[PDB]
């Protein structure tokens, strides 16, 4: 169809995902996320 | 821990080389010259090996 139309309804599936998103991250996500590198650091050195 | 560990790691490695470049070289050294003392004063009293 018309591309504005498209856009309507691509928004309305979005908003749906931006408010999961929302529910499901934890307050510390972003902290959890930088811990991987030094994780495997750990376990070379041993 | 990976920063302990490390350390660990670091000490581990000193010990051995302070045994290897530092403590076997000075042993070495001693018991060679002291294996060569010994042949030197035996075959002078023997005239043979």
């Amino acid at each position: 169809g018309n591309r504005h139309r498209y856009l309507e309804e691509l928004q309305k599936h979005l908003a749906i995902t931006k408010s999961l998103l929302e529910e499901i991250m934890p307050s510390h996500a972003s902290e959890n996320a930088e811990s991987f590198d030094t994780i495997k650091d750990l376990e070379n050195i041993v | 821990k990976a920063k302990f560990e490390s350390e660990v790691l670091t000490r581990l490695r000193n010990m051995r080389h302070k045994i290897k470049r530092e403590d076997l070289v000075s042993i070495e050294k001693i018991i060679a010259d002291r294996e060569r003392e010994w042949e030197r004063k035996w075959e002078k009293i023997l005239g043979k090996c």
